[PDB]
């Protein structure tokens, strides 16, 4: 197992998925195109914020 | 693999690739009856020669 950990805004939360192109995906935080695995995504807006 | 998102395009594909394989697989299989019916007119001209 591999873990990863990041903080992003909630509008690019479905450009992760693999085979997404953007800026996040393009600059940051690429994902490969056979990526084996998923994410978990939750609202955080009581803590980070 | 310009429109299409990656994952979801592999699956559009595999009509291509089975298509145009059916495509080749009928046509070996007439060639394969059809050199029958000349091997069976071969013999009859090397018979009669």
């Amino acid at each position: 197992v591999y873990a990863d950990s990041f903080v992003i805004r909630g509008d690019e939360v479905r450009q992760i998925a693999p085979g997404q192109t953007g800026n996040i995906a393009d600059y940051n935080y690429k994902l490969p195109d056979d990526f084996t695995g998923c994410v978990i995504a939750w609202n955080s807006n009581k803590l980070d914020s | 693999f310009s429109r299409l998102d990656p994952p979801e395009a592999e699956v559009q594909i595999d009509r291509l690739i089975t298509g145009r394989l059916q495509s080749l697989q009928t046509y070996v299989t007439q060639q394969l009856i059809r050199a029958a019916e000349i091997r069976a007119s071969a013999n009859l001209a090397a018979t009669k020669m």
